[PDB]
């Protein structure tokens, strides 16, 4: 187990449904012996003598760059166009839709409380679980 | 007639005036701007290369004998580029009266040093120079005067930080007192306390 | 033992002299040298418990840190501190010199003088009173009195 | 571009100033060990010197030389005239003081800081 | 009240109270754990409920200008108290 | 006191203590506050 | 309002089994050295990583180049996105592409397999409020959630 | 880890090192040194002491408030001991004399208030044990005092088998019974050497390297029962450093020999002394044991410590041995001794 921060304890890149890119700040450190998540697989590649090309936060995002340089736009929509290409390679998938009706994950308000982690450790969404229910 | 509102007076504020204009026709090639405020005290805002001849002209003219410099400061503001608005408060025993002459300055724009003109501003402006790091032209002995021996930066500038970079402990290995990087068992609490609410209406600026 | 009962005895002997001759040096830093003063003054007349400034680190018994320790002025505090010959006691009066103070979070303040010197009593006050600097005083006869040299030396 | 200069109108009349700053504070290395009494060698004092002069290798800008050059005299009276004590001349040589190391693995294992 | 944890130490009024295996135990070697024994939780509960005609009643505290703020307690809930919001006492309607 | 005593008190001590520094009832000062961060705890048996 | 998750069930150590395959704390260097050993062996299709839903950009592309590193390529996700036709070659494919302020300016939403007040609660918000001030038509294929 | 000892902060005063130790024997020479370096770095530490308050009272500015605990022992109550070491990760035995007592000889300073430690150390469930002895502790010694350091060596590794052993050469500081001890002999005109002083070869370390590497040891993964010979990185002829400790101080060396049974009975004469001997008989053994050459075992080097020499450091320690006209006189001024690769 290696012990990461959280969202809360880290300057991070979160790209949200629309494909904007928008970071968080550190609010508190991680606690305990937590470290930056980033930071522990780089650690992690310089003990198995990969060493990975990149040690400050300001590299690693230069690399985001590299790979997709829409991460690095911050608040900015990128606008995409050739959705007509990918319909074309859709139209040749020769799989078929099920008959299942489509049902969503959540029905109604007391699934929405405790879906991830974070979600799953709170005493208040326990309470609010608790409160619909009952 | 409020017993609770400061008595506004009303000759002070017309007398001020008209001096500042004398001032500024006498010395146009280095006033930039003359202002009274409510309090009804005069300023003159000088170009930094007419400090001297300004506050030679203030001592010695006639209708003017400014002869104790009250007190010299700077005031920093970070968003100006001249960060430093030097400050100097006059007083007239002859007339009764005072006066405030400001110039300015950066961090790479020294000021001409009046000690020609008033002794007292010698350990005025070692203050200035030790607390913001605003160097002066022909001092006699420009060093630092209040803060430490060997102490690195200007405290008194806006950036510099509240508790400083390095604390004093005493050190029995090597019997002396030692310096190190601060580390503070309680951080010092910031407040939030600006209301979001305007206070004067008379002080808003224009949202352009 | 007898050996050890008399050595309690000249133990208490030597302490009553150490507590009935307390001479602080004179050395004051800010307001709280005021209130030093006073304690000096007529009411409270400290040289009637045998209190007697003495100017001199050589002649001095006790060092009393009366204002704020400033980091330009703590290695001459430590400097006379040390030409204390010992023993030595240190008193650390008011909150400056306990602590920082009011000046706590500035950059150019000691935050606290034990962080220089060793200190025997803290009198907490900004600043104390001549009475609660006399308590300290008094606090401090107090605890050379409870002092065992010579009894330990003899357990050695 | 264009500025007022405070003593030296380009980089290389500013450097003499240095130069002689300098000459200055290593002709005074063997003067404050012995008066000071410090407990180093003189050519461990005026390395020293050479180490806090190189710290400022990368200035450029005349005027920016010009107060270092100012501040660096300032410092040079503090010690001739022994304003300073042990304890400020021996700041420079942070003895008291744990170097922090420069490698990421080691800063990973000790903190969060980079 | 002054309960007492397996390890031995008094549980402040807050709960508070240092592991088996937390060092910084030691601080009470030789020394003592200062600790406040009248519980004001456990002493507010001891008064009674003080009976009152009107549906509102206005609570300072007692002394007057020597209490806490002047507030006001609806009593309609006839089936909990009203409680003070700054001493804790309780209020409830003779009918 | 003798003619105007304070006004009685349960929670008002009883028995005055004097200055105990030095002693073994001297004050010690700690956080009165209970833990934060709560750690998971791992569970007791192999996988 | 949970937040106060992040303060219960945190990991703060790191940890390894020991001989009775119960976790242990360890240390950072003792614990990092274990994973390096391993890595170093396996190769290719014998070391595959999963992302969780809240990986950061800056983690997810560190790990990508680790892994590329060993000659690996399964870098996977536990969501589902189907990756036939196009698959992931182009943005416009897996995004949101009218945005979340181009429904207040569309007055037909079709809703495909989806309770939007539960998946984004605030993307909801911005269309009843199309709903209610544009009089936007909102058409639901799957269940009748509410 | 517990959470209250996880260490946070930058190593500073008010940090937190994760450290907790009972420095035993935190009032002498070494043990300052101890204290200090643990302190600086934000550890708690308990310090017993059997001495009067005074005594410890240059301990206190050592730590940030709170980080130092100070606790009244008897060597010879247990329940003390356990008192002190109930609450450490670390205990770290510093207890010595240069001297018999009446109520303490060497087998209890150096044997049983050891073994009473560490056996206390053990059921409190302490996690490191360091035990500092000797570089010429051995069984086969001339030395009293080195004998039983032999012996508490083995006693402390029956009771707690990882316990880390410290093995420093003769310790050279400002507080040293060493370059103190030499540049004092100037008192009595002539310098006593047994041979001469060409027989004897001493390799001392700085005090500062030996607190340095104990606290290192502290910390340090590779380190449970490991035993470690602290040395300095130079080794002289007890002539040349006692030649040289005068051309530090500046006095006239007037060396003469003395037969070392000569030499052993005036030790005797000082050791009647009824406070602290000038000398003793075992001091005068000791001062003419001859290091053992360094041959497989972990020093300085391996707990993250350069050692210092002695020229860097002798001028802060014998400065004040001399009279005002050198008073100034620089380190240079002085030749460096002589040393000996045997
Ligand atoms: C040189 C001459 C020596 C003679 C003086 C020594 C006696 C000191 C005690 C004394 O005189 O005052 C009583 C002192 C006074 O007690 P005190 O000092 O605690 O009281 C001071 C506080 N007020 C003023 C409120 C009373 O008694 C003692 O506590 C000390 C007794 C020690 C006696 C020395 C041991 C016997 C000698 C062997
Ligand atoms: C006028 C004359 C006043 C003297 C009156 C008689 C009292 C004599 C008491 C000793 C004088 C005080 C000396 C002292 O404080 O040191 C204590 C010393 C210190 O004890 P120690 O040996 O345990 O201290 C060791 C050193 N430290 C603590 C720093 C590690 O104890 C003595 O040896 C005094 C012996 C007293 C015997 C009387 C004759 C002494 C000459
Ligand atoms: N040159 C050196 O200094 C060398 C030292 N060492 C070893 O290092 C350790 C310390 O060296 P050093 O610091 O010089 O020793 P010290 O002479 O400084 O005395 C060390 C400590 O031992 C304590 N002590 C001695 N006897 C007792 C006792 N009977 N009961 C309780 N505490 C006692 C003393 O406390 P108090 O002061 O209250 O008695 C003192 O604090 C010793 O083990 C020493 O042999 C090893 C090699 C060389
Ligand atoms: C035939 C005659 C031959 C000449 C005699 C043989 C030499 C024997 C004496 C050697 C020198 C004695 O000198 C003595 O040195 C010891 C050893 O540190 C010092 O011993 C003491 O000094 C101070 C006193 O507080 C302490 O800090 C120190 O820790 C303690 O050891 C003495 O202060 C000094 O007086
Ligand atoms: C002569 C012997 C005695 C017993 C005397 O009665 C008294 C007790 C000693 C005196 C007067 C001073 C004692 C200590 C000291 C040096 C104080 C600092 C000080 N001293 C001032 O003036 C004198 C000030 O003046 C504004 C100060 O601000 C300050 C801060
Ligand atoms: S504690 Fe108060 S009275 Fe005492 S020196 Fe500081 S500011 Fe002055
Ligand atoms: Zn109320």
């Amino acid at each position: 187990i290696l012990p990461g921060a959280a969202y809360t304890e880290k300057s991070a890149t979160y790209v949200n449904t629309e494909g904007r890119a928008q970071q968080t700040k550190v609010a508190v450190t991680p606690p305990g012996l937590a470290r930056e998540d980033w930071k522990i697989i780089r650690a992690l590649s310089e003990i198995a003598g990969i060493t990975l090309p990149y040690d400050t936060l300001d590299q690693v995002r230069n690399r985001l760059e590299e790979v997709s340089p829409n991460l690095v736009r911050y608040d900015d929509i990128e606008e995409t166009n050739y959705f007509q290409q990918a319909s074309e390679l859709a139209k040749l998938v020769n799989q078929e839709v099920l008959a299942d009706p489509l049902v969503p994950p959540q029905l109604t308000i007391k699934d929405f409380y405790m879906t991830d982690s974070i979600s799953r450790a709170s005493q208040t969404m326990a309470k609010c679980v608790k409160a619909v229910t009952e | 007639k409020r017993p609770t509102v400061r008595p506004r007076s009303d000759v002070t504020h017309k007398q001020l005036s008209a001096f500042g204009e004398y001032v500024a026709e006498i010395l146009p090639k280095y006033v930039q701007q003359v202002q009274v405020s409510c309090l009804d005290e005069l300023e003159i805002c000088i170009h930094p290369d007419g400090v001297i001849p300004t506050l030679t002209f203030l001592r010695d003219h006639t209708n003017a004998q400014f002869k104790s410099l009250a007190d010299l400061t700077a005031v920093d503001v970070p968003t100006r580029q001249n960060r430093f608005e030097i400050v100097y408060n006059l007083l007239s025993l002859r007339f009764n009266s005072r006066i405030r002459v400001k110039t300015y300055a950066d961090e790479l724009t020294p000021i001409d040093s009046i000690v020609s003109v008033h002794i007292a501003a010698n350990w005025y402006e070692r203050e200035v120079w030790d607390m913001f790091g605003v160097f002066f032209f022909n001092h006699p002995d420009l060093r630092r005067i209040l803060t430490d021996y060997g102490f690195e930066g200007h405290p008194f500038r806006k950036d510099f930080p509240l508790t400083g970079y390095v604390e004093l402990r005493y050190d029995d290995e090597v019997k002396r007192v030692v310096a190190e990087p601060v580390e503070l068992a309680q951080e010092f609490r910031k407040f939030d306390l600006n209301s979001p609410w305007e206070a004067f209406p008379a002080y808003r600026q224009p949202p352009e | 033992s007898r050996a050890e009962y008399v050595v309690t005895k000249l133990d208490d002997l030597i302490n009553w002299a150490r507590r009935s001759s307390l001479w602080p040096m004179t050395f004051g830093l800010a307001c709280c040298a005021v209130e030093m003063m006073h304690m000096a003054a007529p009411r409270y007349d400290m040289d009637r418990f045998g209190v007697v400034f003495r100017a001199s680190p050589r002649q001095a018994d006790v060092m009393i840190v009366a204002g704020t320790l400033t980091n330009k002025m703590a290695p001459a505090l430590r400097k006379v501190y040390d030409q204390m010959p010992e023993p030595r006691y240190v008193v650390s009066m008011g909150s400056c010199a306990n602590g920082g103070g009011y000046y706590h979070y500035s950059y150019s303040v000691v935050r606290g003088c034990d962080r220089i010197v060793p200190v025997d009593i803290y009198v907490p006050g900004c600043p104390p009173t001549a009475e609660a600097l006399l308590y300290g005083i008094l606090q401090l006869q107090r605890k050379i009195k409870r002092e065992q040299k010579l009894k330990i030396w003899y357990r050695r | 571009t264009s500025v007022k200069p405070i003593f030296s109108r380009d980089l290389n009349e500013a450097k003499r100033r240095v130069r002689e700053l300098y000459r200055a504070w290593y002709r005074e290395v063997p003067n404050t060990v012995h008066l000071m009494q410090l407990d180093i060698t003189v050519k461990q004092g005026r390395d020293k010197v050479r180490e806090m002069f190189m710290k400022n290798a990368h200035v450029t800008d005349p005027r920016v030389v010009d107060l270092l050059v100012i501040k660096g005299k300032m410092e040079l009276q503090e010690t001739i005239k022994v304003w300073k004590q042990r304890t400020h001349v021996m700041r420079f040589f942070h003895e008291t003081e744990t170097p922090r190391p420069k490698d990421f693995l080691s800063k990973f294992y000790m903190g969060h800081d980079p | 009240g002054v309960q007492v944890s397996p390890s031995g130490e008094k549980i402040t009024h807050t709960g508070q109270v240092y592991d088996e295996k937390d060092y910084r135990r030691v601080r009470f070697v030789d020394r003592q754990k200062e600790v406040n024994e009248n519980f004001a939780i456990d002493l507010i509960a001891q008064q009674p409920v003080n009976e009152v005609e009107h549906r509102i009643i206005a609570c300072d505290g007692g002394g007057g200008a020597l209490g806490h703020p002047k507030v006001y307690i609806n009593l309609d809930k006839e089936t909990k108290t009203g409680t003070c919001g700054y001493c804790g006492l309780q209020f409830k309607q003779h009918h | 006191p003798t003619t105007n005593p304070p006004t009685a008190r349960k929670f008002i001590w009883t028995n005055h203590k004097f200055n105990v520094s030095a002693t073994p009832e001297q004050y010690v000062p700690y956080s009165t506050t209970r833990k934060k961060i709560h750690e998971w705890v791992p569970p007791s048996t192999p996988y | 309002f949970a937040y106060d998750g992040l303060k219960r069930q945190r990991l703060t150590e790191p940890m390894v089994r020991n001989e009775k395959g119960l976790l242990t704390y360890t240390s950072w260097e003792d614990a990092l050295s274990r994973v390096a050993g391993m890595l170093q062996n396996f190769e290719g299709n014998a070391v595959a990583a999963i992302a969780g839903g809240l990986v950061d950009a800056e983690a997810l592309v560190a790990l990508k180049d680790l892994l590329n590193k060993v000659d690996s390529d399964n870098l996977c996700t536990e969501e589902i996105f189907p990756t036939e036709g196009a698959g992931t070659d182009l943005r416009s494919n897996y995004l949101l592409n009218t945005t979340i302020a181009g429904v207040e300016e569309a007055d037909v939403v079709l809703l495909v397999g989806t309770n939007p007040r539960f998946e984004a609660p605030l993307f909801n918000a911005r269309i009843r409020k199309s709903w209610l001030h544009n009089d936007l038509k909102v058409a639901l294929i799957g269940s009748p959630v509410d | 880890l517990h959470h209250a000892v996880i260490p946070h902060g930058k190593g500073g005063r008010s940090s937190v090192s994760g450290v907790v130790a009972t420095v035993f024997g935190a009032t002498g020479f070494l043990g300052r040194y101890v204290v200090n370096h643990l302190g600086r770095m934000g550890s708690q530490v308990i310090i017993p002491y059997r001495c009067d308050v005074y005594d410890i009272m240059h301990l206190r500015l050592m730590g940030d408030l709170g980080q130092l605990t100070f606790l009244e022992w008897d060597a010879r109550d247990k329940d003390s001991i356990r008192k002190a070491v109930q609450h450490s990760n670390v205990v770290i035995n510093l207890i010595g004399r240069e001297w018999e007592t009446r109520n303490f000889d060497f087998e209890d300073v150096f044997v049983n208030i050891p073994r009473a430690i560490a056996q206390a150390s053990k059921e409190a469930g302490v996690e490191r044990f360091i035990h500092v002895s000797h570089l010429n502790a051995s069984m086969k010694s001339s030395s009293k005092s080195l004998r039983s350091k032999a012996v508490g060596e083995k006693e402390v590794r029956s009771v707690f088998p990882e316990a880390i052993i410290i093995r420093p050469s003769d310790i050279f500081g400002r507080e040293d019974r060493f370059l103190n001890h030499f540049a004092n002999y100037r008192w009595f005109l002539a310098v006593p050497l047994v041979s001469l002083g060409f027989k004897t070869v001493k390799q001392p370390v700085y005090v500062a390297d030996v607190s340095k590497g104990i606290v290192n040891a502290t910390k340090d993964p590779d380190a449970v029962g490991k035993t470690f010979a602290f040395t300095g990185p130079n080794r002289y002829l007890l002539f040349h450093l006692v030649k040289y400790i005068f051309g530090m101080t500046h006095r006239t060396f007037i060396p003469y020999p003395l037969p070392l049974f000569v030499y052993s009975w005036i030790g005797k004469l000082f050791g009647l002394s009824p406070f602290e001997p000038w000398t003793t008989k075992d001091k005068v053994e000791r001062i003419h044991i001859s290091d053992v050459m360094p041959t497989d075992l972990p020093g300085l080097e391996d707990l993250g410590v350069q050692p210092t020499p002695l020229e860097l450091k002798s001028i802060e320690v014998l400065r004040r041995h001399r009279t005002y006209r050198w008073l100034s006189s620089e380190i240079e001024e002085t030749k460096p001794a002589k040393t000996v690769n045997y």
